[PDB]
Formats: structure tokens, C-alpha cells, sequence
């Protein structure tokens, strides 16, 4: 960011100010300039200018994480959370994994809320880990959640208790979706069971309005929120699950996710759901660790 | 219809829209919150205050269905 | 945590400019003060306060919570027994209701016969709440919600003595003729500008009027189908429509009801995710059949209703 | 180190070592991080199993590395699989994560301790380059220099990387912006100037894949056919 004191110990106010009268101003204006001539130019030691950019670049710049260390880390860190519906566990393999940004897409009624219900209400249940549902087209409905907790559990508490760890939170424009996220990760950096699942259904319906004209800026709060979206999976660890409408494309006239092309990059995994009354096709869309085709069907009413 | 001179805005912000061939209130009301952020400026909540205001003069008045009534008495 | 200056709604001049200074996180701005905010980045004192206040700005119910919301605000009900129980009692608020439908099948009937249920009282069943009424293709007819409204006094007062008892005769002290029509703000909008001018300053109308439990844009159909022949320009309206109704209806607690006419419903292929409960009113051998496409709590189902004189009944 | 025909000698029939650039583009799904296992697979298994037993930096800019994806395909790739081995052969991978261009910067010019301290180091990941495009272009508002001002400096400083430490940086970059072989180029033209083979990968509709690789310095395209099953990336 911007040089200030408190950015790193031992950087005074007064040498900033030097800096920036060599039109130093950020992180990346230090480390990348020749040193050496601003130490003469400014008179500030060239030594305090080499230990001042070793601590910047070691607290603004991300180390390699060994692969070694990381097999085995993701080994007892990854989870592959059900998704309580066995016909698509059996496409997902073995269910949703964490660490990815799960994508449904599929048009009106071809159930992406209902299978992200499921995936909220067996987390909430079977797993009794807390679930984040954040809802921006109106979609979750409490007696929905109840309904699919009643057939796994008959228990009139369970019920209830499961229900507490759905957090359901409310996010219509794309800046509240981002506010929510961002929130929710300031959370589980200061942390009781956190938020293992987060559910937004759907993206589209905040992200949509911002396309459209000759404005790039729906592109870039896209982005954002595809950044937080990931930030939260891969950095935090938890399963975030996204909903996208299906558009038919202009061209080749076949059905493809919304959200123009630089959206279809975003998520690791995406499951296209398209109607074959509660019958559905799961077809794995995009997968990053399956063959993309396979398909298998998925009934509502047997959930 | 109405012109977004009459609407309320600035001088600037006006001239700020007219760079961009906005000059009615359904020219200003098509283009997305997101969009009028580089057209007209500002920012989000600031906007919508311009769009609050855009549709101030540009909406229907409310009328009680006591008073359709009472009117087509 | 490290906030994007991208993700914060700023002032996109605002937002460069503030890149151009090296500011890129919100914790970077927060420990700036605002006229000294100005001299580093060459924004104006007013454009710094509000971008540090856009910053410093920036609920969690759990569905436990949310459950006890739906059941505490009842559904509004439909006056059709068959309906009701396909929607779980009514027309759900928080929520949007999208009555797709055929010319002539009875959408706006439901429509006026939603404005007066809305206001049965709580101690009847209903939300006790009022209607407003977003009418655009100017079917909105005052005498048959007076109809309306009648019926349903003598049916509330009917429900008032098989009890026995006065306690809710009182509830329908105030339920009069008068109170009815009193509670429905009809808002006439012509072109889809006007119509989409009322949408966005109903945030503010329902602030001054907390009352308001049921918003009827009757029928978003017309005015994005006339004098609007962009498709491109109506799929954005239309998807920026529907951000702006969910968000109504859960913020204020109240539902939603928009109509659509048949051409599949129209208003694209977007449009079908726009509201989260589709109702299609269509016909079969001169019966009304009233068809559940979409609804993310009931199946997929179709029940009978009759459009009597008496209003929307079974 | 190594020649570029002998990491992969299937895409680089020709003879094409010490410091080239080469740049992945295509749509979604069409095998850009696929094709980097594959080459990271070559690199990092052992010269008893036939890879480079070189160590490969990753820098998943996209957040999409699927560790178990690539121990899925180096076990494939084994032909004695252990708990042991696919230690080893992961030891010598590293990754990071960038959470931005800055975040990408900052961390570049850290790199160059590990590179001073890791010689094997040759195989260079940046997957993806075009992660952040539309964060930096709006952010820079009209001016194009501002709006690629982060990815020049990266794309100098990596040239400085490469060209230092003799690596070989597969960038990807993914198709975001509509036809002008389909590609319309968006980076900066100081990223342009440092590719030698771009490499359109092509979805063909089901596990066929098409890479059509052109060397910029002589303008030749040739076309490669891979699938993409289990052992990662075979070549028909
Ligand atoms: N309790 C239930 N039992 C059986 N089927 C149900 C139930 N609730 C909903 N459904 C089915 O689920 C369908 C809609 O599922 P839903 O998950 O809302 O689709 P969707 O893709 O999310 N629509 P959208 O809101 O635009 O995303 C309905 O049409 C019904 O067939
Ligand atoms: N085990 C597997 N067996 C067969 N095919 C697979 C397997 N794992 C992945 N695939 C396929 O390989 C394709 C390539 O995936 P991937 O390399 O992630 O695409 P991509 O070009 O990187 N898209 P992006 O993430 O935006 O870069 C996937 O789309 C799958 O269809
Ligand atoms: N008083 C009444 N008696 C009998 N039928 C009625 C009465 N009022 C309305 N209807 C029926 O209800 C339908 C109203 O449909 P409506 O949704 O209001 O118009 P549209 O379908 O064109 O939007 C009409 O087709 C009519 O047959
Ligand atoms: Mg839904
Ligand atoms: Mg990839």
C-alpha cells in the first residue's frame, strides 16, 4: 500500500516524507526503485533502505509453500462435505470439496437453490458445521431447510439446532454480497464452530446488473467478488458454493454459464442442472479433477 | 420526457451527462446505477441520490384507493 | 484483512485517483484523515469525506431465527384454499411472486384481491399490513376491490360468531370499507421509465409508510414490452428490476407481486430467475388452472380457482 | 537446465533453454492448467521414473491449483506409487498464492531470494496472468498506463527472473475478451514482447483437446492433438 508509518517497524514519518519527494509513494515504488541512488539522493543510509525493503517485501509478499508441506497439510485440511444427495455425490466425487468455488448453474427451476439447500442443510446436520447462505435472488426459505432437516432428522430439537448453524444474510447489490464476504472473512480471521460452508444464490442476480453498456467496472466487481469468492475457498478453507444462471450463447446457440466469458474462469468446479417433475440432469460442467460430460440424474423428492 | 435540467441537477453534473448524450430523465433512468458512477460521477448511495431525485420528477403520484374513489364520486 | 478499493462503492474518478496515490485496501484509507486525504490524492474535501465514510460504513440471522420470522409474519393469503396451501398458507413474504399468465386469465384480479387480504388483521390470520399497488397496464379497477374488500368483511364477520367470541370482532373494528381502500396506494405508471422511476423511490415511500406488507407491479410486462424495442436494454432493466424488488420486499418485509403475460413466460430467458415464486395462470376447457412452475418451498403442482363475483375463492 | 523439446517433446518438436517465455491462452476447460501438470509432472518426478527431477515454482494467481489433482496425476504417472514418493516429488514444488497484482509484484521481487537459494529451480508457473485484468484496468481509469502499469512491472520484473536464472515461464492467460485461432491479445505490450510460443488451447465437442503453438520469432503454427485422462495429458 501506501508508505506510512506502522506499515513496517522502524519506518519514521520523517524519511516517508523523503520518499516521497522522489516520488516514492507505495510499497511497490520502494521495492522496485534502485536504492542505491535514492540512499545518495535522500541521504538516508543505504543500509536502513536494504533492511527496510526486505521487511516490506517480507510482510506484502506471499512465500512458496512447499509441496510436501502442502500434501500434507491439505490431506488432514480438506474436507469433502456431502452434499446429502447420493446421485450427485456420486458426480461430485464423493461430494463438494473445500478449498473450491463450486458453481450450479442451471435456468429457472432446475433446482440450484434446492441442491444448495441440501448442501447447507446436510453440513448444518450431518456435519454440524455452521453454513453461511448468502441469498441474493430471495431463494432460501427457513421452511424449505426445516423440511429437508425433518426427512433426515426426526428429532424436534436437532431440527432446530441444525437450523442455528445456517446463517442466512441477505445481499441484493453487488457492494453488500462484497460487504458480507468481506465481513465474514474478517470473522474467521479473528476466531466455537466457524463458518465451514458458503452458499451465494446466486451471483448472477447481483453481478448481471452491472453488465451491460461500455463500463468495464461490472467486469472488475465481478472479479472482486470472484476474488473474495476464492480468498474465502482457498485461503480460508471452506467450501464456497456459487449459483449462476444458464444464457444460450449468441453464436454456437448452446447453453452456457452467465456472466460473459470472464465469469466461466472462476470457479474449480461447476455442475450444470438442466431438466431431463423433480428429475434433473447434474452435468459437470467444469471440473478440475473429473471428465467434463458425465451426467447423472438427481430427483428433488428423494432428498 | 422532462429534460435533466429541470430535474434538479447541477450545472456540472449536467454537463458532465451531456459529454455523454444524457439529456432526459429516460436516458438517465436506463443506464444501471453502476454505469452512471462514470458518467455522472460520484459514487454508489450518491448516484442513487441522483437517481432518487431523477425519479422525483419523473414518477406517479400516489393515490389512495379512498381517494380514486372519493374522485370518481 | 485487506479490503479492495475496487470492492467499495466509491466514485470511480475517486476510486483512479486513489489507486494513482497507491491507496488499494480500505485499512490504507481508514488511518487517513479527510482533508488530509485530499492533499494526497487531489480529491475534493467532500469527495474525501464520503470516501472514508463509504469506508469506516463497511443482519446474521441464522435460519433458526429466519423460521420463526416466516411463521411469526404470516403468508398472505389468496382467499383459495388450493392456492394457499401450494405457497404454504399464501403469497410469502420476503419474498417475490411472479404471476405468469395468459391474457384474460386473472391476474390482476389476484392482484386486487391481494390488496384488500393483506389488510385482515393479525388476530384473523393475515399481516394486517397495506397493499401498494404498482399498476401499469391501467387495469386496476377501484369498484371491484370495494366488491373485493365487501366480501371479505363478510366473510372475516362470518369467522367472527362461529367462535363465540367478540375478541376477534374486535380485530374487525377497523377492517371497514373505509380502511381498505384508505391502505392501497395506486400508483399509475405509464411508461417503464415512470414505472421504473416508482421503483426506486419506493425504498423511500415504504420508510414513511412501515405498513406497506404487499408491493403489486401489475404488470411488469407492459411497459418493458412497449415503446422499448432494445432487448438488450430490457434484460438489463428487467435483471436490475429484480435486484431491486428482492431486496424491497426483504428489507421491508413485505412480498412482491409481479405479473407477467404469455408469449413461456415473456421478458427472456433471465427474467425466469428473477422472482423466487412463479405462479402460471392459464387455461384448460374454459377452467382456470392455476400452475406452481417455480418455488424453491413447494413442488411443482396445479390447483383449481374460480374467479367468482365474491372475489378470488376455490 | 533443460531444452524445451526435452520437458515436453511433443509440443516442441523443433529444437526450442535459457530463458524463454511461453504463454497459454484459451477458453475455460480447455486443458491451460492441465497442460502446466503435465509439465509440472515432468519436472518434478524423478529421472528413474523419466521426468526432470527439476523443481517447478507455481503461482496460482487464480486460486485454482488442485493439489490433489496433481497428486492424482503423479501417482498415475509412477510406476511404483507411495506415500514416500509423491512426498519427494512434490518436494521439489512450490506454490504461491497472489491475491492481486501488487500482492503478484511484491511477490516477485521476493522470488529472487528463492531463486539465489534454488538453482534446480527452472520451471516457471503464472497461472493466470489475466486474473487481475479487469481489477487493474478500471482502477486505471482511461489511462492505459495506468491501467497496466502493476502487470509492466511484473512483466519486467519476470523477464529480469527469466532471463537471470535461465527459467522458463508458462504464464496462461485466458480468453476474456471476444474475436478480434481465437485470440484477442489484452495484456500489456510489454507482456507481448516477452512470449515466444503462444499456445491456444481448443475444446473440441468431448476429452479431445487441440493446441494449435505458434513460434512468434518465426510465425510457424503447428497443431497438437492431447487428451486428457487420468495419467494428466497424452498426446494423440
Ligand atoms: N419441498 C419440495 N419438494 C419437492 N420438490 C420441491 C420442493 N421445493 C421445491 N421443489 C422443486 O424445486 C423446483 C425449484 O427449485 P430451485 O432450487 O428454486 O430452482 P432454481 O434453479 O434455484 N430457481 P432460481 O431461484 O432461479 O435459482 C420447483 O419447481 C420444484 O419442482
Ligand atoms: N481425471 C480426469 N480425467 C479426465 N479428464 C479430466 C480429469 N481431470 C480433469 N479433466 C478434464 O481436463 C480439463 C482441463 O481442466 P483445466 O486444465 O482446469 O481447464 P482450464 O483450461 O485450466 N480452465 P481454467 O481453470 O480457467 O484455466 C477439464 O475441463 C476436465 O474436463
Ligand atoms: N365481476 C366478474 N365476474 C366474472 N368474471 C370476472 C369478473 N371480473 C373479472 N372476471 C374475470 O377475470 C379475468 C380478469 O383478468 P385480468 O388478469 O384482470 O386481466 P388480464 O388477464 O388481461 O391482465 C377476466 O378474464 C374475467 O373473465
Ligand atoms: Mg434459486
Ligand atoms: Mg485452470
Amino acid at each position: 500500500g501506501v508508505l506510512r508509518v506502522g506499515l513496517c517497524p522502524g519506518l519514521t514519518e520523517e524519511m516517508i516524507q523523503l520518499l516521497r519527494s522522489h516520488r516514492i509513494k507505495t510499497v511497490v515504488d520502494l521495492v522496485s526503485a534502485d536504492l542505491e541512488e535514492v540512499a545518495q539522493k535522500c541521504g538516508l543510509s543505504y543500509k536502513a533502505l536494504v533492511a527496510l525493503r526486505r521487511v516490506l517485501l517480507a510482510q506484502f509478499s506471499a512465500f512458496p509453500v512447499n509441496g510436501a508441506d502442502l500434501y500434507e497439510e491439505l490431506k488432514t485440511s480438506t474436507a469433502i462435505l456431502s452434499t446429502g444427495i447420493g446421485s450427485l455425490d456420486k458426480l461430485l466425487d464423493a461430494g463438494l470439496y473445500t478449498g473450491e468455488v463450486t458453481e450450479i448453474v442451471g435456468g429457472p427451476g432446475s433446482g440450484k437453490t434446492q441442491v444448495c439447500l441440501c448442501m447447507a442443510a446436510n453440513v448444518a446436520h450431518g456435519l454440524q458445521q455452521n453454513v453461511l447462505y448468502v441469498d441474493s435472488n430471495g431463494g432460501l426459505t427457513a421452511s424449505r431447510l426445516l423440511q429437508l432437516l425433518q426427512a433426515k432428522t426426526q428429532d424436534e430439537e436437532e431440527q432446530a439446532e441444525a437450523l442455528r448453524r445456517i446463517q442466512v444474510v441477505h445481499a441484493f447489490d453487488i457492494f453488500q454480497m462484497l460487504d458480507v464476504l468481506q465481513e465474514l472473512r474478517g470473522t474467521v480471521a479473528q476466531q466455537s464452530g466457524t463458518v465451514k460452508v458458503v452458499v451465494v444464490d446466486s451471483v448472477t442476480a447481483v453481478v448481471s446488473p452491472l453488465l451491460g453498456g461500455q463500463q468495464r467496472e461490472g467486469l472488475a466487481l465481478m472479479m472482486q467478488l470472484a476474488r473474495e469468492l476464492k480468498t474465502l475457498a482457498r485461503d480460508l478453507g471452506m467450501a464456497v458454493v456459487v449459483t449462476n444462471h444458464i444464457t444460450r450463447d449468441r453464436d454456437s446457440g448452446r447453453l452456457k454459464p452467465a456472466l460473459g466469458r470472464s465469469w466461466s474462469f472462476v470457479p474449480s468446479t461447476r455442475i450444470l442442472l438442466d431438466t431431463i417433475g423433480g428429475r434433473r440432469m447434474a452435468c459437470l460442467a467444469k471440473s478440475s479433477r473429473q471428465p467434463t460430460g458425465f451426467q447423472e440424474m438427481v430427483d428433488i423428492g428423494t432428498w | 420526457s422532462k429534460k435533466l435540467k429541470r430535474v434538479g441537477l447541477s450545472q456540472e453534473l449536467c454537463d458532465r451527462l451531456s459529454r455523454h448524450q444524457i439529456l432526459t430523465c429516460q436516458d438517465f433512468l436506463c443506464l444501471s446505477p453502476l454505469e452512471l458512477m462514470k458518467v455522472t460521477g460520484l459514487s454508489y448511495r450518491g448516484v442513487h441520490e441522483l437517481l432518487c431525485m431523477v425519479s422525483r420528477a419523473c414518477a406517479p403520484k400516489m393515490q389512495t384507493a379512498y381517494g380514486i374513489k372519493a374522485q370518481r364520486s | 484483512m485487506q479490503r479492495d478499493l475496487v470492492s467499495f462503492p466509491l466514485s470511480p474518478a475517486v476510486r483512479v485517483k486513489l489507486v494513482s496515490a497507491g491507496f488499494q485496501t480500505a485499512e490504507e484509507l481508514l488511518e487517513v484523515k479527510p482533508s488530509e486525504l485530499s492533499k494526497e490524492v487531489g480529491i475534493s474535501k467532500a469527495e474525501a469525506l464520503e470516501t472514508l465514510q463509504i469506508i469506516r460504513r463497511e443482519k446474521k440471522c441464522t435460519a433458526l431465527e429466519l423460521l420463526e420470522q416466516e411463521h411469526t409474519q404470516g403468508f398472505i393469503i389468496t382467499f383459495c384454499s388450493a392456492l394457499d396451501d401450494i405457497l404454504g398458507g399464501g403469497v410469502p413474504l420476503m419474498k417475490t411472486t411472479e404471476i405468469c399468465g395468459a391474457p384474460g386469465v386473472g391476474k390482476t384480479q389476484l392482484c386486487m384481491q391481494l390488496a384488500v387480504d393483506v389488510q385482515i388483521p393479525e388476530c384473523f390470520g393475515g399481516v394486517a399490513g397495506e397493499a401498494v399497488f404498482i399498476d401499469t397496464e391501467g387495469s386496476f379497477m377501484v369498484d371491484r376491490v370495494v366488491d373485493l374488500a365487501t366480501a371479505c368483511i363478510q366473510h372475516l364477520q362470518l369467522i367472527a360468531e362461529k367462535h363465540k367470541g367478540e375478541e376477534h370482532r374486535k380485530a374487525l373494528e377497523d377492517f371497514t370499507l373505509d380502511n381498505i381502500l384508505s391502505h392501497i396506494y395506486y400508483f399509475r405508471c405509464r411508461d417503464y421509465t415512470e414505472l421504473l422511476a416508482q421503483v426506486y423511490l419506493l425504498p423511500d415511500f415504504l420508510s414513511e409508510h412501515s405498513k406497506v406488507r404487499l408491493v403489486i407491479v401489475d404488470g411488469i410486462a407492459f411497459p418493458f414490452r412497449h415503446d422499448l424495442d432494445d432487448l438488450s436494454l430490457r434484460t438489463r432493466l428487467l435483471n436490475g428490476l429484480a435486484q431491486q424488488m428482492i431486496s424491497l420486499a426483504n428489507n421491508h418485509r413485505l412480498a412482491v407481486i409481479l405479473t407477467n403475460q404469455m408469449t413461456v413466460p415473456a421478458l427472456g430467458e433471465s427474467w425466469g430467475h428473477a422472482a423466487t415464486i412463479r405462479l402460471i395462470f392459464h387455461w384448460d376447457r374454459k377452467q382456470r388452472l392455476a400452475t406452481l412452475y417455480k418455488s424453491p418451498s413447494q413442488k411443482e403442482c396445479t390447483v383449481l380457482f374460480q374467479i367468482k363475483p365474491q372475489g378470488f375463492r376455490d | 537446465r533443460s531444452s524445451l523439446k526435452e520437458i515436453e517433446p511433443n509440443l516442441f518438436a523443433d529444437e526450442d533453454v535459457h530463458g524463454d517465455i511461453l504463454e497459454f491462452h484459451g477458453p475455460e476447460g480447455t486443458g491451460k492448467t492441465e497442460m502446466l501438470y503435465h509439465l509440472t509432472a515432468r519436472c518434478i518426478l524423478p529421472k528413474s521414473e523419466g521426468g526432470l527431477e527439476v523443481e517447478v515454482l507455481f503461482i496460482d494467481t487464480d486460486y485454482h491449483f488442485d493439489m490433489l489433482r496433481l497428486v492424482t496425476i503423479l501417482e498415475h504417472r509412477l510406476s511404483q506409487s507411495s506415500e514416500e514418493i509423491i512426498k519427494y516429488c512434490l518436494g521439489r514444488f512450490f506454490l504461491v498464492y497472489c491475491s492481486s497484482s501488487t500482492h503478484l509484484l511484491l511477490t516477485l521481487y521476493s522470488l529472487e531470494s528463492m531463486f539465489c537459494s534454488h538453482p534446480s529451480l527452472c520451471l516457471l508457473i503464472l497461472d493466470s496472468l489475466s486474473a487481475f485484468y479487469w481489477i487493474d484496468r478500471v482502477n486505471g481509469g482511461e489511462s492505459v498506463n495506468l491501467q497496466e502499469s502493476t502487470l509492466r512491472k511484473c512483466s519486467q520484473c519476470l523477464e529480469k527472473l527469466v532471463n537471470d536464472y535461465r527459467l522458463v515461464l508458462f504464464a496462461t492467460t485466458q480468453t476474456i475478451m471476444q474475436k478480434a485461432i481465437d485470440y484477442r491479445p489484452y495484456l500489456c505490450k510489454a507482456w507481448q514482447q516477452l512470449v515466444k510460443h503462444r499456445m491456444f488451447f481448443s475444446k473440441q465437442d468431448s476429452n479431445q483437446f487441440s493446441l494449435v503453438s505458434r513460434c512468434l520469432k518465426s510465425n510457424s503454427l503447428k497443431k497438437h492433438f492431447f487428451i486428457i485422462g487420468e495419467s494428466g495429458v497424452e498426446f494423440c
